[PDB]
């Protein structure tokens, strides 16, 4: 693919 | 078909557009019919990344609030935003927990199932409980707890901490103890429990369930790390 | 007030969800107003995003049909199509609200709005399908052809605006236009017009610039190959 222009606490349970 | 909505919600997930995955799968659960394990999972994963989108937003938000509580009629309009975001919060919160109490929980019969939507229950409950407060928090959390206990009495008598839904459970529980009744050392006592309980049983596993064991019981771990912190 | 509304656009930026941020910069230009670089940046910022997201979605889910060898496929096709859209529907609302009023209104200004007009042409052409993605392209290339006037008349080879020009109009020449060498001799062009430059650069503007200049070069090694 071609490439295009740029721009201008806790520990929870997690998922599987 | 619900058959045809799992793919559905597969192509709404590789795209990364959690919010159709959603909006199908909530279709599977009107089908009054019992989920498979494979299609919980696909539930539990699209109302997790739609809640946890807007749970990133409000923290940000919030915090941008508190940042510049100084700047008067902008941190007026920042506090608009911000409520403009949590009822878009608790709206996804409260379409989920509807449609397993109306559902899923009055459907489940497997021990199993029963505390997974128990556990996904409490979980959703408490994303609104940290947005709630005072007796709407109060009524909130209390639900929650209530569905968690109600889930870890269940799994403690159906299931060995050798299987990853019962560690998910504690994983989420001692989270609920620490960030929302604010009761840390409650937290690590339930936390360490869950974590020692697995540890005498450990090599047991199989290679699937060792893996996801493994990958629950290092985050057991750490929290109880960062909260004794 | 447009102050305001600039500023709630930031709070969306700043909260990471850009739909309400394009809705709110959509609403501050109806004003009629010159969108200063900051606003201007802001808008392109929301658009941009706004659409890349269906984008990315699109390019899977055409993967994905492409993947099938049934009501599978009919049922890819039609998200496609769903996302197709939506995404249609938002170039459409970015493209009315450049020709209604930004485009009708400095040399920079007028170069980032026909650019604009010109890349939002070309995300409808890599969804475009019949004869009209001829009509579609021929649109971008009319704003493209506007802007490289502009710029090479008006705009350094330092500017950013002049540089992203050329690499856009060489992926519209090279994805849309399957034309390898066109695509190389415009951004090999540009390329060396920057380095005639490369220590007249801005403090800013050289990462800005290389930044560019390493993409260009990057496409121009894909494009070789």
């Amino acid at each position: 693919r071609s490439s295009s222009a740029p721009n201008v606490r806790s520990a929870s349970e997690p998922s599987l | 078909d619900k058959n045809e909505l799992v793919q559905k919600a597969k192509l709404a997930e590789q795209a990364e557009r959690y919010d159709d995955m959603a909006a199908c799968m909530k279709s599977v659960t009107e089908q009054g019919a019992e989920l498979s394990n494979e299609e919980r999972n696909l539930l539990s994963v699209a109302y997790k990344n739609v809640v946890g989108a807007r749970r990133s937003s409000w923290r940000v938000v919030s915090s941008i609030e508190q940042k510049t509580e100084g700047a008067e009629k902008k941190q007026q309009m920042a506090r608009e935003y911000r409520e403009k975001i949590e009822t878009e919060l608790r709206d996804i919160c409260n379409d989920v927990l509807s449609l397993l109490e109306k559902f899923l929980i009055p459907n489940a019969s497997q021990a199993e199932s029963k505390v997974f939507y128990l556990k996904m229950k409490g979980d959703y409950y408490r994303y609104l409980a940290e947005v709630a407060a005072g007796d709407d928090k109060k009524g909130i959390v209390d639900q929650s707890q209530q569905a968690y206990q109600e889930a870890f009495e269940i799994s403690k008598k159906e299931m060995q901490p050798t299987h990853p839904i019962r560690l998910g459970l504690a994983l989420n529980f001692s989270v609920f103890y620490y960030e929302i009744l604010n009761s840390p050392e409650k937290a690590c006592s339930l936390a360490k429990t869950a974590f020692d309980e697995a540890i005498a049983e450990l090599d047991t596993l199989s290679e699937e369930s060792y893996k996801d064991s493994t990958l629950i019981m290092q985050l057991l771990r750490d929290n109880l790390t960062l909260w004794t912190s």
